[PDB]
């Protein structure tokens, strides 16, 4: 059976994830914005179960639990396409509408205040999961809803489902881009924290990365919090299909990702996606061969971390697995490897076996793919310790600085100091030089 | 109406031992529908057992 | 030429050889991922617990593993997917530990009616399953 | 011949909701208001008996006995269009009509004021009745006339077929809302001290559950006092389907709750319906999913029961027996049952035999289906006992206040104590803790 995901979206980029995944996979099936099967949508083939719920034979219901401290994403969620598509019992919305403040504390103390329902939102969704593996949140570290709310809904998923595996997709803030999260380094580092204390891994989305790629790729030139929460539900339903479309491989996420966390602290991976393409150039179906795959995958444009130019570190992944889903050759991803071994285009880790693992996933049927042949790719890299790294640097400069910290006083768990956020800090920095070190041979003698 | 209790235990103990042995031909039923329902990997007949066997009251006893 | 025609056309549409094809991609191929998922699952758990083949090929065991794999497949209820039966080749005693083999005694045939059991032979079954 | 059931209905509100599941069953049966079959019932397969009595060789009369303290309910019955539905003899209204005070022991009083016109239309439907397998009374356990009157109607149906099965559905009133009936939890102790010790089954409807049910499945912002009255109808005909539609297999009212009731005080049984629709949402045809239909009875916000979500007790039903009429998959079956096991959305009884009886009929043509498929289920579940011991329990707490008493003080049952109230309250929590039992293998010992 699949291993379903429950996703949790937390403040309004959260939210805004939230409903573009929503939309992503009610397009992929053919669900309306309602939660009905679309007529058209005849292919049975899509795996709802895995992300949605059914209420009837006829509804699809996201197995998502809305959790905000913040009434401005909620509301902005009701007048999405997506509103439908969640379980309005499992949408909390803060009645004081008054939101965190840009502070991760407050929408932190607001998810413990509505602990009891989101949980119960949580329980709710996996019931109508056949096989639920357990939770994945979705939400930004920068702002202060979606950092506090999200990290909430982690410790509550822990608690509820302690013997169940917590991933969280937890965006970063941009360090390139300004945020108007003032106090954004301080939210990041309370949502590492949380992550490193109650989620079990932590994938690494900086939205230092995301906006490069809508400037470079999408043509965006300042890319919004919501454009930037898109471009990460389009990645993750992209990274996806695979559990969406059961097939003949990656059938689990455990197949997938067994290649790619090589130990349970080690967990920082690093993505990558080929042909990259942006959402207005759908129209040309560019013939790409997985020799001009592996090729546009090497470019910086395409992957999903914004790693600093470290000087010292030579940062290198140490394995790369490509779940390539479309119309693919065997004989032309042999020509890749022939042409990227000429060219020396991937290094692994030298102290063990690595490759690029080959998963073929079907398209859904219902879904127009502008590629012939896409993929994702996961892969461990010492250069996502940059993302960490810059994260943490971050962190310790905003409470080193007491930067926005008027708006993280007005909780009790910021009031007085930042002292969590620059320990938080710490402990990010020393999972990036984990993640660092598992490129190097005595990463055997880690830990 | 109630040695109308002692009338009445004793009844009971006749009717459990009636239901004893409709319980075991009850359940020798079901274990040859168990069989046919196994060897032809039949989700169909499954289903039909666990109507019929819903609390699995009737399950346990065609194992033993 | 005429009756080599005439016989590919039989073959596609009255013997259905593709859609026996497509029964084959979808059941002995694995293209239900759910159904291989649960199927893998539930045949790690066993061989890592020990069981043996009578416990673990017993055909009410076997069925419900088939069973609660084909219900959580998308395809696992299609036609297709009921010709898939789990057969033993042989009882094992005793799961050896750490055997790569251990599984080597289950087999999934296919059934070929007349005539394409001339061009389906037992020899492609034996080598499918 | 048809297992007759004979209606109760007691007060303002035990008639309104008698009312309602009379009309329902009329529905059911292609009746009319007036007591004539409709042309459109040609489907002769349903036991109109079961719910209606034959007053002559042509007029059909529903078994319903309309029972009030107060004459304003019984003359609105009598102004209602199923006036002529009701044996006129099987009207009993107080000369008085002061009603109960919303004082259970008033009710119960009255109702023994009113015991031989109550117990002549139970005879009454009974002679008219071939088979008669007993009496099902539909009252509420809030107020103080349809809680006392519905006791008194349930004594009366024991004492009259004691050989024959009783089955109530007996809504328990609301424990954890305030009630403005301060004697309403006397009210529902007496209630469900006569579902325990005259009832052979007991389909606890609580007006919170059906509120709930409203809200959340029939997307009812305010349920009203009529919605929750019909919700109430509508638990007591998924209790009474099987007694009611006579198929293949639990033909009778006995038959029926035999499967369900192990021991004689285990009795206390919660239902749930799905899907669950209000009367304005008949517009979408909603595709439920047997999957669906299960997850949402199994639901305490769907199941005509508010249990709460106890998280260290295993509830579980003694016996579930669904009716599924309609479209069913095997691999929809088989899907619902896994999501059901993995979630483990029903506990079952350990102590003894319970199954699933699957009886096959065709729809009646005179009822409108808002769903393509549609099932009803009976149960007996331990969860119903929550409602029970709750009741009891607030019971006890209004005794000890002597809350309410004046105007049960009123009437000569109450004159000079409240022991009625507090036997009430002891038979109900006996009556919860032998259904909580009944989900225990301990259960064959509940009561010793």
């Amino acid at each position: 059976m699949p291993r379903e995901i429950i996703t949790l979206q937390l403040g309004q980029c959260g939210n805004q994830i939230g409903f573009e995944f929503w939309k992503q996979l009610c397009a992929e099936h053919g669900i309306s914005p309602e939660g009905i099967v679309e007529e058209f949508a005849t292919e049975g083939t899509d795996r709802k179960d895995v992300f949605f719920y059914q209420a009837d034979d006829e509804h699809y219901i996201p197995r998502a639990v809305l959790l905000d401290l913040e009434p401005r994403v909620i509301h902005s969620i009701l007048n999405s396409p997506y509103a439908k598509l969640y379980n309005p019992e499992n949408i909390y919305l803060s009645e004081h509408g008054g939101g965190a403040g840009n502070n991760w504390a407050s929408g932190f103390s607001q998810g413990e205040k509505i602990h009891e329902d989101i949980f119960d939102i949580i329980d709710r969704e996996a019931d109508g999961s056949d096989s639920l593996e357990g939770f994945v949140l979705c939400h930004s570290i920068a702002g202060g809803t979606g950092s506090g709310l999200g990290s909430y809904l982690l410790e509550r998923l822990n608690d509820r489902y302690p013997k169940k595996l917590v991933q969280t997709y937890s965006v970063f803030p941009n360090q390139d881009e300004m945020s108007d999260v003032v106090v954004q380094p301080y939210n990041s580092l309370l949502t590492l924290k949380r992550l490193t204390q109650n989620a079990d891994c932590v994938v690494v989305l900086d939205n230092t990365a995301l906006n490069r790629i809508a400037t470079d790729r999408l043509h965006i030139q300042n890319p919004s919090f919501s454009q930037i929460n898109q471009l990460v539900s389009t990645i993750m339903s992209a990274s996806t299909t695979t559990l969406r479309y059961p097939g003949y491989m990656n059938n689990d996420l455990i197949g997938l990702i067994a290649s790619l966390i090589p130990t349970p602290r080690l967990h920082f991976l690093m993505t990558g996606y080929t042909p990259l393409t942006t959402d207005q150039s759908v129209a040309s179906v560019r013939k790409t061969t997985v020799l001009d795959v592996m090729r546009r995958l090497l470019q910086p444009k395409n992957v999903m971390v914004s790693t600093g130019r470290d000087r010292q570190t030579n940062h290198c992944y140490i394995a790369i697995l490509n779940i390539i889903q479309g119309e693919v050759d065997p004989t032309q991803v042999h020509k890749s490897l022939q042409r990227i071994r000429e060219r020396k285009l991937a290094n692994f880790i030298p102290w063990g076996p690595a490759s690029i693992q080959v998963a073929l996933s079907r398209k859904s049927p219902y879904l127009p793919s502008a590629h012939r042949v896409s993929g994702l790719m996961m892969a461990n890299h010492t250069s996502i310790s940059s993302l960490f790294e810059r994260t943490c640097r971050q962190y310790d400069k905003l409470r080193k600085r007491e930067a926005f910290l008027e708006q993280f006083r007005k909780e009790d768990m910021f009031k007085d100091n930042f002292d969590e956020m620059d320990t938080s800090r710490e402990i990010v920095q020393q999972l990036i030089d984990e993640y660092h070190a598992a490129t190097r041979p005595d990463y055997i003698s880690w830990g | 109406l109630d040695d109308t209790v002692q009338l009445v235990s004793g009844f009971e103990a006749t009717i459990n031992k009636f239901d004893k042995n409709f319980s075991a031909h009850l359940l020798d039923l079901l274990a040859r529908l168990s069989i046919y329902s196994t060897s032809d990997c039949e989700h169909g007949m499954a289903s039909v057992i666990s109507r019929l066997d819903f609390n699995g009251f009737y399950t346990e006893r065609l194992e033993r | 030429s005429l009756v080599n025609k005439a016989a590919v056309d039989y073959f596609f549409v009255e013997l259905h050889l593709e859609a026996h094809y497509e029964a084959l991609r979808h059941f002995l191929l694995m293209e239900d991922g759910e159904f291989a998922q649960s199927l893998s699952d539930l045949l790690f758990e066993k061989l890592g617990a020990g069981q043996t083949p009578g416990e673990l090929l017993n055909p009410l065991v076997l069925n419900s593993v088939l069973s609660k794999a084909l219900q959580c497949s998308l395809h696992g209820d299609t036609p297709h997917a009921s010709n898939l039966s789990l057969a033993l080749k042989y009882l094992p005693e005793v799961f050896a530990p750490n055997a790569p083999d251990v599984l080597s005694c289950l087999e999934l045939r296919y059934k070929v009616d007349w005539p394409l059991n001339i061009v389906i032979t037992e020899g492609c079954l034996s080598k499918y399953s």
